[PDB]
């Protein structure tokens, strides 16, 4: 999860097309490759406002709490038992 | 009599292949009847 722990301000792709000679990915894109990292949101989100940049925001998606119990996988009679091990 | 010289327990030498079974088939009538858990099985 070392990956899920910053805010990352991305664009919007634009069109890649074959190179004629090559047929590599030849693009007009500047901002094709420009990935920001922010520490919070709002760093993100003033970033974006400063620089005039019409912005969306997806929320921070987190791992719901589970509830696991090794017990669980030997119940006398829930379905959580395993068949197998 | 008292007896320390001969091996009393020969009754092994004529077990058959369904002794064991037989013998649980025979236990079975005395047998307390079984607790459930409520379904027929954890698939269930």
């Amino acid at each position: 999860v070392n990956n899920t722990k910053k805010w990352k301000m991305e664009f919007d792709t634009r069109e890649r097309w074959e190179n004629p000679l090559m047929g590599w990915a030849s693009t007009a894109d500047p901002l094709s490759n420009l990935v920001l990292t922010f520490s919070t949101k709002e760093d993100a989100i003033a970033f974006a406002e400063k620089n005039g940049w019409s912005y969306d925001v997806e929320e921070r998606k987190v791992p719901k709490p589970k509830s696991k119990s090794y017990g669980a996988n030997f119940s006398w009679n829930k379905r959580t038992r395993v068949s197998t091990k | 009599p008292f007896d320390n010289t001969t091996y009393k327990n020969l009754q092994h030498h004529d077990y058959s292949t369904y002794t064991f079974l037989d013998l649980n088939l025979d236990l079975s009538k005395f047998r307390m009847p079984q607790p459930s858990s409520g379904r027929e099985s954890p698939r269930h």
